RNA sequence: GGAUAGUGGCCUACCAUGGUUUCAACGGGUAACGGGGAAUAAGGGUUCGAUUCCGGAGAGGGAGCCUGAGAAACGGCUACCA
RNA sequence: CGGUAAUUCCAGCUCCAGUAGCGUAUAUUAAAGUUGUUGCAGUUAAAAAGCUCGUAGUUGAACUUUGGGUCUGGUUGUCCGGUCCGACUUUAUGUCGCGCACUGGUUUUCAACCGGAUCUUUCCUUCUGGCUAACCUGUACUCCUUGUGGGUGCAGGCGAACCAGGACUUUUACUUUGAAAAAAUUAGAGUGUUCAAAGCAGGCGAAAGCUCGAAUAUAUUAGCAUGGAAUAAUGGAAUAGGACG
RNA sequence: AGGGGAUCGAAGAUGAUCAGAUACCGUCGUAGUCUUAACCAUAAACUAUGCCGACUAGGGAUCGGGUGGUGUUUUUCUUAUGACCCACUCGGCACCUUACGAGAAAUCAAAGUCUUUGGGUUCUGGGGGGAGUAUGGUCGCAAGGCUGAAACUUAAAGGAAUUG
RNA sequence: GAAUCUGGUCAAACUUGGUCAUUUAGAGGAACUAAAAGUCGUAACAAGGUUUCCGUAGGUGAACCUGCGGAAGGAUCAUUA
RNA sequence: CUCUAACUAUAAAAAUCUCUCUUCUC
């Protein structure tokens, strides 16, 4: 049974990662997947993917650029202030000078700095870097 | 509720210090005083042309509504003329970053007014205390059925 | 690949095609495939049946593709939907089978392995269409209501 | 992986694991269950009174071969008996059978040390002033 | 209805059969007065809080009390047990 | 360690760390990733109920308005206008310099990033009345250079600029901000208690009264208002017992 | 409790061997071994690897099934079958190489995707003994199971692995 | 308007026995630790000289053996010889 | 880039042990 969709996206991505293919497919291909790749994309993470249709959630088709090291959820979407967030940073971010963890908040799914700078905070998805 | 003619105990049931007049050349049945209680609630109609006492009624007996509103589910309508509320929320323990699914079950007041089945969700209001219980009253019912307004398959 | 009664981990399934309209060979309309099925279904057949019947003896693909709706969901439509669906009836004709092995013989104690296996099953159901609004929840379920309704 | 729950109200089941595995740790349980006051006669505190009732040589363990030096003490907050050890060269003669001694524990936190059997005290004071003083002579018994 | 400064099974009288529970009731234990806080410290946190501030509680153990706005008072009483 | 050469016993002498403090014992925390939410191990070391069904709890498939076009308030850095600063020493400038050390226009193209209005088949609840804010108003058309540079005016008529009698009302959790968290401690503003622990004082006169203060955040759990509509849960209209006119 | 009653075979009767053998060796021979009803609930009920998920590496082969062969023998002059060979795959027990990872290693294609710490999941253990013991329950006709300590006591017990 | 005193009334408290918690002796009964030059054998570690170990049941100076079922933690990963 | 065949068979007894355990630097 499938529960997270998304964790088992970059579950994916980061397994063929590792093994270094140039892409990726990933099987449930919902909305939150979708935005955390805008996301991907925009932060300069990733290439261009694809998506596939089935009448039936579609398909994820992702080109790794290499840039990637490690995509990683967190499943339990803790609930976070926008003071606690930095914390965050420094238990998965690699180092404060980049990284970016991903939480969606009422604004939507974005990188916690386009939060703060927002000034506003929702609940968390996961991390790149 | 006090089922079918509430006149029914030992004792009469009258709404205090409100004289039926039998100099009236009126033969109009009784003078029911009726008052609305407030904060955006509408009394319901059964109320002002009803026959029934109910002192605890807020639109037609003694207590007046004040302080605190809420909102729950009934969870159990065996006890008469009053009914019970379970409330479901969530509480977060802080040392697991969680929250927390407990209920808490308070006792109200129902007017005859009132029409209410099992798992009904109900608007319930502050009052005086009324028993060891009953400290609050309820106001109306939203969801008079929850999905059962249609049961027949008759196309 | 869950499947609860056993450790199986098979997927062999079936897969609809791409185009929810009709493919364009086909010939026959709407209409009168409606009235094809409801002729099949006051023969007294399980919508499934008559769907099976349809595509073989048929260019019927998918009911719902060509008459824009499915089986179940059309038998309502007139008024002719049998009580119970024929997926719940069907496990309850195999429990009385089961039942009735098991009173015949005694020593088939994994017989009563598959009993309880099998009412377990009438309890998800049952909890279910309960759920759904389609039986009303005053329904139970022991042994002899089966012996009744199915027989 | 991780067989503990993860949900986002799926802790009931967690703190109840560690509100129940806490156990496993037996200081966890000695503080909880008190044990400290019921049983183990030296109450937890850290030193309490008693009177010397008889004296006894008891030898080492194994890899050591020298007979120390203990006496019976009867702890007068309870009436419980049990051993103690007076570390130093000159102290047996300085016991003064039925005598009043301030008794500590031998720091090992509830258990034998070294090489001694069933041991779990220190003698620190003696009739009032404190032995130790009198092993390097600093004040002496009044002999009372 | 009584009673209370006043609600309320507070107490009574006539009835009705109910209320709480595995979301931890009730019972047992607490060398527990609750808190403000203290210690400890990447972050998360663990333990202590008899004790300067807040409340609440007691004046040997229970009870009963007049007076007084305010007392069930104890450097105020009435009684028993010690 | 010690059983005839003791680097440990016990003294003496050399010393090392501690220092008016230091050593013992009993409890406690960190070390402890040895309670593991963050963050434990479970083939063998400790340990997967024999297996299975299954209540409660817990976990739950994907799916329902997204893009432009335009305009703007901006807050940042982009040319700098002036103000002017360092090379030049008792005093000053042309010149070289940090290419503005202090202040704007932002169409300097620039990039943003926060909203706001908007055209979307694009709702941001809307009436019943104020009050009309205001100008499509439209009445005399005019103070006036033909010229919309500029306005008093009074029935239709923009309400959203704010008011008020309802009637409506999907609700959540969440989240932002604000309101409450006495004090004391905590954090830290200032302040020569002789420094500092502190404390909440003091500083300036000319000693002729004249002044500074006693700064600021935190507390998240319950509750209240609040901007947001992504996350996740919930309701529809199925016998139309449905929505509008 | 009841039906069976061959063989085997705990008790036991016995003859060896040894200083000792009511141990192993060989004879006999009950319970029990087959079972009908009723209990029994444990076993080294171990792959000493919980389940449900997705993804990662090559290689044959093997079972059940299905796909396509101008495939081949079959022969029913003939097709149809079947049975075989090829090619692909679905699912199942497994296997071989490898380390690409990961482990205390032994190894494992999961014991991986685990400090770059977070798919969802129920149950377990916190040094060794004392001890699965005491105790109180609980189930049981009983043998016994599920539940389940503490005092006390010790600095190791122990796992893999090294060369002797 | 005191004494006395009708009623009830809160009811402390006393007796009486029941019932329970905790300490508490205790004839006697049954164990475990540490003490390692006590005694008897040698169960185990190798094929421990009968493979170990486990569950079960009987017996057995003691170890343990025995019968039945298991497992490799074994000493076999291996017969298309 | 042509091969599918041979093969054997002992088990007699062995029971045990109180020692010291000692140190690595330019
Ligand atoms: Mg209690
Ligand atoms: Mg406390
Ligand atoms: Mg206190
Ligand atoms: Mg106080
Ligand atoms: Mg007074
Ligand atoms: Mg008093
Ligand atoms: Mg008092
Ligand atoms: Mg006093
Ligand atoms: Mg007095
Ligand atoms: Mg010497
Ligand atoms: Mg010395
Ligand atoms: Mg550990
Ligand atoms: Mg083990
Ligand atoms: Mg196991
Ligand atoms: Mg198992
Ligand atoms: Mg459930
Ligand atoms: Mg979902
Ligand atoms: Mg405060
Ligand atoms: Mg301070
Ligand atoms: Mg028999
Ligand atoms: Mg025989
Ligand atoms: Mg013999
Ligand atoms: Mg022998
Ligand atoms: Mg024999
Ligand atoms: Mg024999
Ligand atoms: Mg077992
Ligand atoms: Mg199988
Ligand atoms: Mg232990
Ligand atoms: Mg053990
Ligand atoms: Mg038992
Ligand atoms: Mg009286
Ligand atoms: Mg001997
Ligand atoms: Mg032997
Ligand atoms: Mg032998
Ligand atoms: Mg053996
Ligand atoms: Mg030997």
């Amino acid at each position: 049974t499938r529960t997270s969709v998304l964790a088992d996206a970059l579950n994916a991505i980061n397994n063929a990662e590792k093994t270094g293919k140039r892409q990726v497919l990933i099987r449930p291909s919902s909305k939150v997947i979708i935005k955390f790749l805008q996301v991907m994309q925009k932060h300069g993470y990733i290439g261009e993917f694809e998506y596939i249709d089935d009448h039936r959630s579609g398909k994820i088709v992702v080109q790794l650029n290499g840039r990637l090291n490690k995509c990683g959820v967190i499943s339990p979407r803790f609930n976070v202030k926008i003071a606690d967030v930095e914390k965050w940073t420094a238990n998965l971010l690699p180092a404060r000078q980049f990284g970016y963890v991903i939480l969606t908040t009422s604004a939507g799914i974005m990188d916690h700095e386009e939060a703060h700078r927002k000034h506003v905070s929702g609940k968390i998805l996961g991390f790149v870097y | 509720s006090t089922e079918l003619t509430v006149q029914s105990e030992r004792a009469f049931q009258k709404q205090p210090h409100i004289f039926t007049n039998p100099k009236a050349k009126a033969n109009r049945k009784t003078k029911r005083w009726y008052k609305n209680v407030g904060l955006g609630f509408k009394t319901p109609k059964t109320a002002i042309e009803g026959s029934y006492i109910d002192k605890k009624c807020p639109f037609t007996g003694l207590v007046s509504i004040r302080g605190k509103i809420l909102t729950g589910t009934v969870v159990s309508t065996r006890m008469h003329r009053t009914i019970v509320i379970r409330r479901d929320y969530l509480h977060y323990v802080p040392k697991y970053n969680r929250y927390e699914k407990r209920h808490k079950n308070v006792p109200a007041h129902v007017s005859p007014a009132f029409r209410v089945q099992v798992g009904d969700i109900v608007t319930v209001g502050q009052c005086r205390p009324i028993s060891k219980t009953v400290r609050f009253n309820v106001l109306k019912v939203a969801s008079a059925t929850g999905k059962a307004n249609k049961q027949f398959a008759k196309f | 690949m869950g499947r609860m009664h056993s450790k199986g981990k098979g997927m062999s399934s079936s897969a609809i095609p791409y185009s929810r309209n009709a493919p364009a060979w086909f010939k026959g309309s709407s209409d009168g495939v409606v009235e094809q099925i409801i002729k099949y279904a006051r023969k007294g057949l399980t919508p499934s049946q008559i769907g099976v019947l349809l595509r073989d003896a048929h260019g019927v693909t998918q009911a719902k593709v060509i008459t824009g709706n499915k089986i179940l969901r059309i038998l309502k439509s007139n008024g002719l939907a049998p009580e119970i669906p024929e997926d719940l009836y069907f496990l309850i004709k195999k429990a009385v089978s089961v039942r009735k092995h098991l009173e015949r013989n005694r020593k088939d104690k994994d017989a009563k392995f598959r009993l309880i296996l099998i009412e377990s099953r009438i309890h998800r159901l049952a909890r279910y269409y309960r759920t759904v609004s389609v039986l009303p929840p005053n329904w139970k379920y022991e042994s002899a209501t089966a012996s009744a309704l199915v027989n | 992986g991780k067989g503990k729950p993860r949900g986002l109200n799926s802790a009931r089941k967690l703190r109840v694991h560690r509100r129940n595995n806490r156990w496993a740790e037996t200081t966890y349980k000695k503080r909880l269950l008190g044990t400290a006051f019921k049983s183990s006669p030296f109450g937890g505190s850290s030193h309490a009174k008693g009177i010397v009732l008889e004296k006894i040589g008891i030898e080492s363990k194994q890899p050591n071969s020298a007979i120390r030096k203990c006496v019976r003490v009867q702890l007068i907050k309870n009436g419980k008996k049990v051993t103690a050890f007076v570390p130093n060269d000159g102290c047996l003669n300085f016991v003064d059978e039925n005598d009043e001694v301030l008794l500590a524990g031998f720091g090992r936190k509830g258990k034998a040390k070294g090489d001694i059997p069933g041991v779990r005290f220190k003698v620190v004071k003696v009739s009032g002033v404190s032995l130790l003083a009198l092993w390097k002579e600093k004040k002496e018994k009044p002999r009372s």
